[PDB]
DNA sequence: GCTTGACAAAAGTGTTAAATTGTGCTATACT
């Protein structure tokens, strides 16, 4: 940070948009109706855009920081600080 | 099911009758992280490291691996019991002496604040 | 003022490094020809099929 | 006592 | 006219195909977060209801590629896909926006940082600061030009973590939460750190 | 006058004719009307009026009758009856009820098949009533409605000139306010088109022959004008059928035309009273505009046959030139152009008729469905209740009274603001213009004020001219036209026939001063005499023109500005901001009247309410500091309750103490008991204050003030200041949450002051951060860390699984408890859904006066308290008498505010009484003080009324005849000065210096409330920003010039650490945080939040923006 | 200083039972 120069603008051939990606929304349900937690697969989902609360994965299986670094082998998401749900996009395959 | 079949109202509605805000320029996180807590724990932990420093290098071991100050894991005493192949009992014991020595006064009043 | 929350529970953890735990890398092939990475934990076994980016 | 429209046009080249 | 939109993908990083996507990419969750208000009430983010039309077109889409449905349908779904995303862009721009409940469009992604509202604008309205306060003046004719008078509790209150610092250092207090406690108390022993 | 009347001195010298008509009418009198009251009824048969009818009645009868589609069936309603309210206003105020009475109305159901007969009486249910002081008890709370300034309906003409091309052209357009549209405007092809419903324009000749004219009676007629002879020219429709088929294809061409159906669309149009409505008020502007059908009553809502020829044939008049017009069958009636300024088109829309409204959309919204359960329901089985729902009309009523902007909270800050907002005229709301509109076009003074509105007292907020005060001589015209009395005039002698008029009748006029000299016998006295024309212009006429003449001098001005003493040395601008301080006064502990003031300060007060005063003659049966006993003539008992301590809506202290002792013969109209503001019956704002006019070492230096420290220590300007904190415990998804006097993790010393049930006791003492009730809620999941646990096993607290949430003062507040309210579910209170109970607890302050303090005086001269010197400090009088105050003399000219100074010298002469030397003959200059003011005693009350008060001259001889001190010198020379010494050197001053007694008064900005500061607290939910708008811990705003100043000077990292460390970077903030309290030095500040959420944003529209070095 | 036996509530075993969720199908004729 604090090395910028200048700032470069350009267009997007679907390539960049799949790099970004960690994950595509395959369904639109967002999160739970009784239960409040997110739905996998869809908007919201874990797996794709990290853990809701820090330190833990979905299923709880593996959580805190001694485990940082380390995917769910039944989850899919990586533990991890989870404030990375504002820094990880998705997308969708247009049929 | 009335709770259930309620709508989510929208985030960017025009609350103040106008457009100087929408809905959620006047919320409060009741999960935000406050700045004077966050730092005193980062004491709190010192404090621990020195306070336990105090005690012998034995009754110290397994204050902090049950506790696991270091690895988190809560270790039983049968675990414990695997430092000297010592049983259950004495661990107990050694627990027992250490938190009768850490909750006298002179000890815990350094730490009578994060309660 | 309104009061609002999440279900995304904070701690107070330092240790941005403080512990280090074993992995194990698995790899995996898509149908279309694109490879992707896993850090697994080191623990059971490595599931055969994944769900890749 | 004024609005953006007629702050804009009360600059217009008006010639 | 022609020249300098012609020229613009010649000698230039990108090509004639960024206009056709063949994905299109989701914004993260806590940018369009749903929060959960105090008392099961849920506000969730009408961008969040945007993305959702979408997948719901295009999913179906996918069937009814997958059972071979007549052209009219497959049409119509794809006519369909193209309207939800350009909604999903810009609402409004191509026939009317989507309303949904109530009489008002939903703000879709090119809706922000274009109007009053969003960034390139809204920066330069102005921003709320800490370690800052308001207060009534008074004339002061004692004071030297460099000077100022500051009410004992304003000054409190804008120096608390260095008063807090100051008495732990002093052993008024023995940790943080006790100095905090103190001065939101003002124990006597504030002022004397303080000033 | 009245019966209490303390002996008030006046300078008044001229004779007044008509006594103040009651304050808070306008507010009554209108309700009255909407319920039919019987008094109601005696006062309109006895102005004129032959079975006058109510507000509901009215409306019942516009409903009434309804038929069924099939025509089998009717139902009507009539005789509207109203019971004895519910509760007693202090009762309704006590328990959160809403002051109403039932209402009953007969409904009768006709079966014209058959002639089934069903009468009964339905039950409408609630309606709100008001009390004696004109205001509403919704929820235990004083609402106000005040009355709206609407353009009445009617046919307006106006005159434009054409930009592009020179010349002119007039329209007409008719304003129903409840139908259609219909205009007839002229081009500049010498022609006349008629564009009807705002639609394409039209030959005029098209509607003529529409309504069934002719070519030969147009041209028989209409020979006046030639315009109109061309447009017939042009004009191609041959016959009248042709009209109505050519006006139907034009106004929708997509539906068939037809003869029937183009005849009955413009027969449905405007000629039916179901669609076109006049509101039986544009009615009568119409009348008395075109001047047809004068005389007889008229009870159409629809535009006659001649009343649409009769407007074409005016406004080519008005074209042609011609200065006068009539028509047969009316009189005849003079032309002009209009304005929408004027008060002969502005109309007022009061209590009555606002609700009028609301309930008349209820009605109608109660009658789709009326219809409808007629038509689904089976026949002789139907009675009135099983087709009569009740629901809509009840929440069209809740919801007027509660959402409506014109229903508002009463400013009970005082009783002078409370009387002012009743009889309040505002030009917005429903209807109404916008807050961000009309700029210097409706907020102008226009020369009709005069007599109706108070052209000098109006907010100087957004509302500056939309929102005014009714005059003190006015009264609202049962059709909504403000109206002024005048003295009638005849033969150039003044006569006791006063009559009301409206704008327009008084353009016809020619009307006089007040204060113009008269004879004994009534003739004038003069020749030449100023008066007013039709334009509103002031010209001096003849004697013998004179028309009439105003009832007093001030006519013009509303109750809160005929309390300025010497109002017409004052600028406008000034007189204007001492109107609106003085609604802002603050009670004080022990109130005092003013030594020199008007003669509204007595009236003000009874009017105002807020003052117990007998209902009849008798004798005071017993009096305490609760209540009064009064045994009448009759031998009947009564009792008034003195609400004691009573919390006013803006936080201010609202009590009553008695002021008659036992055995004390009281009239009727007395005042037994006085309020807040009020000393025997007359308000008493502020307090009087001893004032030297001189600068002092620079510390009133840029308007303020200097006080002496008396008044603190003998509590002259404290005041009463009571705040209700509120909180609730209801049921939750984890379990219901309880109050409970155990709280988890804190001692047992801070909850010292709680009850039994975990409340704080009433009497203790509370400051900033102290537990008022004990509240707890489920918390769930525990999951201690590590740290925790360990630290919870060592001192052995087991974990609680309830969490704390007790009500805590607020920041910077303290004081004594002087009241808890507790409700229940468990009681049967009536309280939300989900909530189990709720409290209530009212902290009471004695707040002095301190620096920074606003404080002003009755001329718009204000300031903030820079300093409190103490006792012996302030300069001294030669008889030891320190000054109270002192004031900046750098202020008073330039500000053009003298009239302070005359009230600064008058209350001198005031304090210390005067004795003319009248032995040997009157004085030239006291040659016109009235007989009773040659001589008064020391601390007497002299009245100076506005625009008849107290000459320059008078009061320069009576300053000249002040009587000695108890040391037998007079401290003040003949010109209002006086030598001070100097309270910390001692020597005398250099220069004698203006002395006196000035009245002033504290204001509500007061510091306390007007405190801020942060240094972290609460963050936003979506900008993550620091939160605003509350005083507890709101964060200041960086706006862009603030930036635009840092960049100039150059201060790069100071408005980084500025934008980014101290809003929105959530990073680097706990960072600095933890950096200030080690004592390590600050870090380097990050990136905002501001741009990573842009950069994300950006890059989610498929734009690949990056970054490079 | 440290260990064995007697007891105990708490954390799991293993299966079954109740609640919840996804799913195809209704054939007077109706455009
Ligand atoms: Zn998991």
């Amino acid at each position: 940070v604090n090395f910028f120069d200048e700032l470069r603008i350009g267009l997007a051939t679907a390539d960049d948009i799949r790099n970004w990606s960690y994950g595509e929304v395959k369904k639109p349900e967002t999160i739970n109706y009784r239960t409040l937690k997110p739905e996998k697969d869809g908007l919201f989902c874990e797996k794709i855009f990290g853990p809701t609360r820090d330190w833990e994965c979905y299923c709880g299986k593996y959580k805190r920081v001694r485990f940082k670094g380390i995917i769910c082998e039944r989850c899919g998401v990586e533990v991890t600080r989870a404030k990375v749900r504002r820094e990880r996009m998705g997308h969708i395959e247009l049929a | 099911i009335q709770q259930y079949a309620r709508e989510p109202i929208s985030l960017d509605q025009t609350i103040g009758d106008e457009g100087d805000s929408q809905l959620g320029d006047f919320i409060e996180d009741s999960e935000a992280v406050v700045a004077v807590d966050a730092v005193s724990f980062t004491l709190l932990q010192d404090q621990l490291q020195s306070v336990l420093e105090t005690l012998s290098e034995r009754e110290a071991g397994v204050v902090r691996l049950r506790f696991g100050l270091t690895d988190g894991q809560p270790r039983t005493l049968d675990e414990i019991g695997q430092v000297y192949g010592v049983t259950r009992e004495r661990i107990r014991q050694i627990e027992s002496k250490t938190m009768s020595k850490l909750r006298h006064p002179s000890r815990s009043q350094v730490l009578r604040d994060y309660l | 003022v309104l009061r609002g929350s999440r279900l995304g529970a904070v701690s107070y953890e330092t240790d941005r490094n403080h512990d280090l735990a074993p992995r194990q890398v698995a790899r995996y092939r898509t149908d279309n020809g694109e490879e992707f990475d896993v850090p697994f934990a080191d623990d059971a076994e490595i599931p055969g099929t994944w769900l890749c980016r | 006592l004024i609005d953006a429209e007629e702050l804009a046009d009360r600059f217009k080249e008006q010639d | 006219k022609r020249l300098k939109v012609v020229a613009a993908f010649q000698q230039s990083g990108n090509s004639p195909m960024g206009m056709v996507l063949d994905a299109v990419p989701v914004i993260p969750p806590e940018l369009r977060p749903m929060v959960q208000l105090d008392g099961g009430r849920f506000a969730t983010s009408d961008l969040n209801d945007l993305y959702r039309r979408v997948i719901n077109r295009n999913n179906r889409l996918k069937r009814l590629i997958d059972l071979g449905a007549p052209e009219i349908i497959v049409n119509n779904e794809k006519r369909m896909l193209q309207e939800s995303v350009d909604a999903l862009f810009d609402n409004g721009r191509r026939g009317r926006p989507v309303t949904g409940p109530g009489n008002r469009p939903l703000k879709s992604l090119s809706d922000l940082l274009k109007g009053k509202q969003g960034r390139f604008r809204q920066n330069l309205l102005g921003k709320r600061v800490d370690y800052s306060g308001r207060s009534v003046i008074v004339v002061g004719p004692q004071l030297k030009l460099h000077q100022c008078g500051l009410p004992k509790l304003m000054a409190l209150e804008l120096f608390k973590p260095f008063v807090m610092k100051r008495l732990v250092d002093l052993n008024h207090a023995q940790n943080i939460k006790s100095a905090k406690r103190m001065v939101e108390r003002q124990r006597p022993q504030v002022w004397d750190v303080l000033e | 006058s009245v019966p209490g009347a303390p002996n008030r001195v006046s300078f008044a010298k001229l004779r007044e004719p008509l006594e103040v008509p009651g304050l808070l009418d306008v507010q009554t009198d209108s309700f009255e009307w909407l319920v039919g009251s019987d008094r109601w009824r005696q006062a309109a048969i006895d102005r004129g009026e032959e079975n006058p009818v109510g507000g509901l009645e009215e409306v019942l009868a516009e409903l009434s009758p309804i038929e069924d589609f099939s025509g089998s069936m009717s139902l009507s309603f009539s005789d509207p009856r109203f019971d004895e309210v519910k509760a007693s206003v202090d009762e309704c105020k006590d328990k959160d009820m809403t002051y109403a009475a039932p209402l009953f109305v007969t409904a009768e159901f006709i079966n014209n098949n058959t002639g089934e007969i069903k009468s009964q009486t339905v039950f409408m249910g609630d309606f709100p009533m008001m009390t004696e002081k004109g205001t509403f008890i919704i929820n235990g709370t004083e609402r106000v409605v005040v009355s709206q300034l609407v353009r009445s309906p009617g046919v307006y003409f106006d005159e434009t000139i054409d930009k592009s091309t020179e010349k002119t052209l007039h329209s007409v357009k008719v304003i129903p306010g409840r139908g259609a549209w219909l205009e007839f405007d002229v081009d500049k092809r010498d022609t006349v088109g008629v564009r009807i419903d705002r639609k394409r324009r039209q030959p005029v000749t098209v509607l003529l022959k529409a309504l069934g004219w002719t070519n030969e009676q147009i041209v028989e007629r209409f020979g006046f004008s030639e315009i109109m002879m061309g447009t017939l020219e042009k004009d191609t429709t041959s016959g009248t059928d042709e009209a109505l088929l050519d006006i139907y294809r034009k106004l929708r061409p997509g539906e068939p035309p037809t003869k029937e159906s183009a005849q009955t669309l413009l027969e449905n149009l405007f000629f039916k009273e179901k669609r076109y409505d006049l509101a039986r008020v544009g009615r009568y502007k119409v009348n008395k505009k075109l001047g047809l059908n004068a005389g007889k009553p008229i009870t159409s809502s629809t535009l006659t046959e001649e009343d649409v020829v009769a407007t074409i044939e005016y406004l080519v008049r008005l074209h042609e030139g011609q200065t006068s017009m009539t028509v047969p069958g009316g009189v005849e009636v003079p032309v002009e152009v209009d304005d929408i300024d004027h008060f002969g088109n502005r109309r007022l829309r009061t209590v009555g008729e606002l609700i009028q409204n609301q309930i008349r959309v209820g009605l109608s919204r109660m009658e789709r469905v009326v219809r409808e359960r007629m038509t689904t329901q089976d026949v002789e089985a139907i009675t009135p209740q099983t087709l009569i729902n009740i629901r809509p009309v009840v929440a069209a009523i809740k919801e007027f009274f509660g959402t409506s902007q014109l229903s508002q909270f009463m400013d009970q800050n005082n009783p002078l603001s409370g009387l002012t907002h009743k009889r309040r005229l505002s030009a917005l709301g429903p209807g109404g213009l916008s807050r961000e509109r009309a700029g210097l076009e409706v907020r102008d003074v226009h020369p009709s004020h005069y007599g109706r509105m108070c052209p000098i007292e109006t907010p100087e907020g957004p509302n500056i001219g939309l929102i005014g005060s009714l005059s003190v001589y006015a009264r609202v015209n049962p059709f909504g036209f403000i109206e002024t009395p005048y003295r009638k005039v005849e033969n150039g002698v003044v006569t006791d026939q006063i009559d009301y008029l409206t704008a327009d009748e008084e353009d016809r006029h020619v009307v006089a001063q007040a204060n113009s000299p008269t004879d004994e016998n009534g003739r004038f006295t003069e020749d030449r005499v100023m008066v007013r024309k039709k334009g509103g212009e002031v010209e001096f006429v003849s004697a013998d023109q004179v028309d009439y003449m105003d009832v007093s001098p001030r006519q013009m001005v509303s109750v809160a500005t005929a309390m300025i003493p010497f109002l017409e040395h004052d600028d406008a601008n000034r007189a204007l901001m001492g109107a609106n301080m003085q609604r802002q006064a603050v009670p004080l502990v022990r109130s005092e009247a003013p030594l020199v003031g008007t003669g509204m300060e007595l009236r003000a007060a009874i009017d105002a309410g807020d003052v117990v005063v007998a209902d009849k003659t008798g004798v005071i049966e017993e009096v305490s500091a609760d209540y009064i006993t009064v045994m009448a003539d009759d031998g009947t008992r009564q009792s008034y309750r003195l609400r004691k301590f009573a919390r006013s809506n803006h936080g201010t202290c609202a009590n009553q103490r008695p002021i008659v002792d036992a055995g004390q013969r009281v009239e009727a109209g007395q005042v037994i008991a006085d309020g807040p503001c009020t000393q025997n019956g007359e308000m008493a704002l502020g307090k009087n204050l001893l004032v030297a006019i001189m600068p002092w070492e620079g510390h009133n230096y840029e308007d303020a003030i200097i006080l002496s420290n008396r008044l603190v220590e003998e509590d002259v300007l404290t005041s009463i200041h009571i705040e209700e904190h509120e909180i609730d415990a209801r049921d939750t998804k984890l379990g219901a949450e309880e109050i409970t006097r155990d709280i988890p993790n804190v001692s047992d010393e801070v909850l010292a002051d709680l009850d039994e049930r975990g409340i704080v006791r009433i009497g203790a003492e509370v400051r900033d951060g102290d537990i008022l009730v004990g509240k707890v809620t489920p918390k769930g999941e525990t999951e201690l860390t590590p740290e925790e646990r360990l630290l919870r096993a060592i001192f052995g607290e087991k974990a609680r699984e309830v969490r704390d949430t007790s009500l805590k003062v607020p920041h910077g507040e303290s004081g004594k408890v002087i009241g808890i309210r507790v409700f229940s579910r468990e009681d049967d209170d009536e309280l939300p859904a989900g909530v189990n109970e709720l409290v209530r607890v009212y902290v009471a302050q004695k707040r002095k006066i301190s620096d920074g303090d606003k404080l002003a005086g009755r001329h718009g001269n204000k300031g903030v308290i820079g300093k409190i010197l103490p006792v012996e400090d302030m300069p001294f009088l030669p008889d030891g008498t320190p000054v109270d105050i002192i004031l900046n003399t750098h202020g008073v000219p330039r500000r053009m505010n003298i009239g302070q100074i005359l009230e600064t010298h008058l209350g001198w002469v005031a304090k210390a009484g005067w004795n003319i030397d009248v032995a040997a003959g009157v004085p030239d200059w006291a040659s016109k003080l009235p007989e009773e003011l040659y001589s008064a005693p020391a601390d007497s009350t002299v009245a100076t009324p506005v625009f008849d008060g107290a000459q320059e001259g008078e009061l320069a001889g009576l300053l000249g005849s002040t009587l000695p001190n108890r040391d037998g010198e007079v401290m003040v020379d003949a010109d209002g000065k006086s030598t001070l010494f100097d309270g910390r050197s001692g020597e005398p001053f250099p220069y004698p210096v203006t002395v006196g007694y000035m009245y002033i008064l504290k204001l509500h900005h007061l510091v306390d409330d007007k405190i801020h500061a942060r240094s972290t607290g609460p963050y936003s939910m979506i900008t993550q920003q620091p939160l605003g708008g509350k005083a507890q811990f709101g964060g200041q705003r960086f706006g862009e010039m603030e930036c635009w100043a840092m960049q100039a000077y150059g201060a790069a990292y100071t408005l980084q650490e500025l934008l980014t460390i101290k809003s929105d970077d959530t990073v680097g903030r706990v960072k600095v945080y933890e950096a200030i309290v080690k004592g390590e030095n600050i870090p380097e500040p990050g990136i905002p939040e501001s741009f990573k959420v842009l950069l994300k944003e950006l890059q989610s529209l498929c734009l690949n923006v990056e970054v490079l070095s």
